[PDB]
């Protein structure tokens, strides 16, 4: 089935993206502590929700947060300073905290009996964040032969995520802070220059531009 | 989950 694109609300960073991030893929952005990671994830819950010829998929969100960091605050500004009612844009927002990496594995079987629910209604889920990815596998998995076992256990995260993308047409976004394998369909490092800008840039990734987005932190998210 |  075709894909989606969900603007990121920046055109430059849309434009890196070939219009935006992609349903039926993952989509990591990667950086140090404090490079916009959270913040595109909260921008993107709100842009998706917003009719389609406005860069959206009229979509409902799910988010599963593992360091306490979303902000409902942060989305109602989003959401005002966009033209739309807060209120009504947090109720889209199916939220969870991961207690630790298998409750964060878990989560993603029971996120799949919302996707179900809503599939077939006029705003299905179709953007899945997980904020962060791997700070409990970091945590958990450490020390000799935890680099092989943390591995395995991400590589079957992932790819239980890549299903829910794949098989009811999600786009899904998560969060790094960073020789490893990776498997998401796309990764993308973020790094903060001054003040509230942010620079983009697409990792091995040939086919597709070389250059690099910038973007400043905003009331509406992000912004060229 | 539960709504935000």
């Amino acid at each position: 089935a075709t894909i989606g694109r969900i603007s990121t609300g920046s055109k430059s960073l849309d434009k890196l993206l070939g219009g935006g991030i992609e349903t039926q893929a993952i989509t990591e952005v990667f950086g140090e502590f404090g490079s916009g990671k959270t913040q595109l994830a909260h921008t993107l819950a709100v842009m998706v929700q917003l009719p389609p010829e406005e860069g959206g998929l009229n979509g409902s969100v799910m988010w599963i947060d593992t360091e306490n960091t979303f902000r409902p605050e942060r989305i109602r500004e989003i959401a005002q300073n966009r033209g739309l009612d807060p209120d009504e844009v947090l109720k889209h927002i199916a939220y969870a905290r991961a207690f630790n990496s298998n409750h964060q594995m878990l989560l993603v079987q029971q996120a799949e009996d919302m996707i179900k629910e809503l599939l077939n209604t006029d705003r299905p889920v179709k953007l899945l964040i997980v904020d962060s990815l791997t700070s409990h596998f970091r945590s958990e998995y450490i020390g000799r032969g935890a680099l092989a076992e943390r591995q395995q256990k991400l590589a079957k995260h992932l790819a239980d995520l890549h299903r829910l993308a794949n098989l009811y047409d999600i786009a899904v976004f998560v969060t790094n802070q960073v020789i490893l394998a990776h498997s998401a369909t796309l990764r993308v490092y973020l790094r903060k220059g001054k003040g509230g800008k942010r620079i983009a840039r697409l990792i091995d990734a040939p086919h597709l531009p070389e250059g690099e987005a910038v973007f400043s932190i905003t009331e509406k998210g992000i912004e060229d | 989950f539960h709504t935000a």
